[PDB]
């Protein structure tokens, strides 16, 4: 709120400098109008995603652009030496990971166009940012603001959620004291817990307020226990495939896993002779 | 060349692509507008401790 | 096999510390899937970074995030983690509305709680979006499914 002090004179008589009108207003109105765009924009994106009844991921996950039926560079044709072959098969992976983003990006260029097409020609309603109401002169109510947190609060409440039951503190009360009324007075801990935790377990989904039926969903839990069981028998049969070859042969495992295509080539008399002489050695026996 | 059958991409490339950006908290608009909106109480509300009223609009003694 | 003889979750070693090992252990540092593998590594700390953030709410500081990595919570786990720390969250509520500056900031930290409090304003991502669930699901199955096929043509 300081000023400095002038304490100078003006001996001319001359109109005041007004200022030109410095654009705010027009700037604040087109980042209103873009931001309204997008959300245009946006619900444009997911009307053509539900009216193509598309899955969520698949268009952002790059596997699905992946070809995966091209013909794939024999490395015995292309002419690679001994250090050669995995750098390659590097190239390989990355021309045909890059022409997978890349057909991505042309997937979402093409539904960005048709999005912005299905966007202009939509009249938008809505519902604008929840602040406190401000007249020009006049001064802002507590409760106008309390009602504008509850906006705010009412926006944290999920739209679909679990109706996980805590029990009441009469309804815990009243079955532990009915346990004491039987005379078990020590075991009304593990009676009203199982009750609580027996509501737990059905747990209902509600639709807003209201409950959906008929509405089964996999837990992260159940999901992730999915995962492990099939990333474990997916291992047990990596080990079983191991076991078949080092139970023939087990002169395989002198050569490290990581090593191995650096002793490859495209030729067999190319490849790199670091194990070969080694391994026919080991493979005779013990004598 | 097992490996030039299987997918190209990655998993890394995968995790990258599915969750490129951060998601938006829903907790965030609320605590910004709560915090902006304290503002607004501290300065136009007539029992805030720093009111502006009467340094706007001096009053008549 | 090294570090391949146990499976990629079920270890005593965290899952991004597991695919930092099988991928030292299956390439070599020039290769590709080298790199790609010690990039999903980052990527699966900074999952175990932010699970830990959610999990020193509950259980403390010296949370085992491999725990709970390897068996994340069912929604009854999350309703009685909620239920464990309630009433600490309410006396925490009632003082720091006590301790506001405002009265307006006194009502915004008691309805922030009133909302966080109720355990089924949790946001399960399974209940709000099922397909998606289902889809993220599929894709760590898909990944599965691929190395499952490759044992399938040796």
């Amino acid at each position: 709120y300081l000023a400095p002090l002038r304490s100078d004179f003006t001996e001319e008589i001359t109109a005041p400098k007004v200022a030109s009108a410095s654009n705010l207003v027009n700037e604040w109105n087109n980042k209103k109008q873009a931001t309204e765009n997008l959300m245009k924009l946006l619900q444009a994106y997911k009307d053509i995603g539900d009216a193509k009844s598309e899955p969520l991921l698949k268009n952002h996950n790059p596997r699905t652009f992946e070809d995966r039926d091209y013909p794939v560079p024999d490395f015995r044709t292309q002419n690679l030496k001994a250090g050669d072959v995995p750098k390659f098969f590097d190239t390989v992976i990355s021309t045909r990971a890059s022409a997978a983003i890349a057909s991505k990006d042309k997937f979402w260029a093409g539904r960005k166009t048709e999005a912005e097409a299905a966007s202009a020609k939509a009249s938008a309603a809505f519902p604008r940012v929840a602040v406190p109401e401000w007249k020009k002169g006049k001064t802002v109510s507590i409760e106008n603001l309390n009602t504008v947190t509850d906006k705010y609060a009412a926006a944290l409440v999920p739209k679909r959620k679990l109706a996980l039951p805590v029990l009441p503190e009469g309804v815990k009360k009243a079955v532990e004291d009915f346990a004491a009324s039987v005379g078990q007075a020590k075991n009304a801990s593990e009676v009203s817990e199982l009750l609580a935790k027996s509501l737990a377990e059905k747990a209902v989904v509600t639709e807003g307020g209201k409950v959906v039926e008929g509405f089964s969903y996999v837990s992260k839990a159940v999901a992730a226990k999915v995962i492990a069981t099939r990333r474990a028998e997916v291992h047990e049969r990596l080990l079983k495939l191991w076991a078949k070859r080092l139970l023939v042969s087990p002169e395989l495992a002198i050569v490290p896993l990581n090593e191995f295509d650096a002793q490859l080539a495209s030729k067999f008399e190319g490849i790199s002779p670091k194990y070969q002489e080694l391994l026919s050695a080991v493979a005779q026996g013990n004598k | 060349d097992r490996v030039l059958s299987l997918p190209a991409v990655s998993k890394n490339q995968v995790l990258e692509n599915v969750f490129h950006t951060a998601p938006k908290a829903p907790v965030e608009h609320l605590e910004k507008m709560v915090s902006a909106n304290s503002k607004v109480y501290d300065a136009l509300n007539l029992q805030s401790k720093r009111v502006l009223i009467w340094q706007v609009k001096p009053a008549l003694f | 096999l090294g570090p391949q003889m146990e499976a990629l979750g079920a270890s005593d070693l965290l899952l991004s510390e597991q695919i930092r090992v099988i991928t030292e252990h299956r390439y070599t540092p020039d290769r590709l899937q080298y790199k790609e593998g010690m990039k999903l590594a980052d990527k699966i700390a900074a999952q175990e970074a932010a699970l830990k953030e959610e999990l020193k709410v509950i259980y403390g500081d010296n949370v085992d995030v491999k725990h709970f990595q390897a068996s994340p919570r069912t929604p009854v786990q999350q309703l009685f983690d909620s239920l464990k720390n309630a009433a600490a969250n309410k006396e925490r509520a009632a003082k720091e509305a006590a301790a506001a500056a405002s009265p307006y900031l006194a009502y915004a930290v008691t309805k922030k709680q009133e909302v966080q409090a109720d355990p089924s304003n949790i946001p399960f991502d399974e209940v709000l979006y099922p397909q998606l669930s289902e889809e993220l699901l599929e894709l760590e199955l898909s990944d599965i499914r691929e190395d499952e096929i490759a044992l399938e043509k040796a």
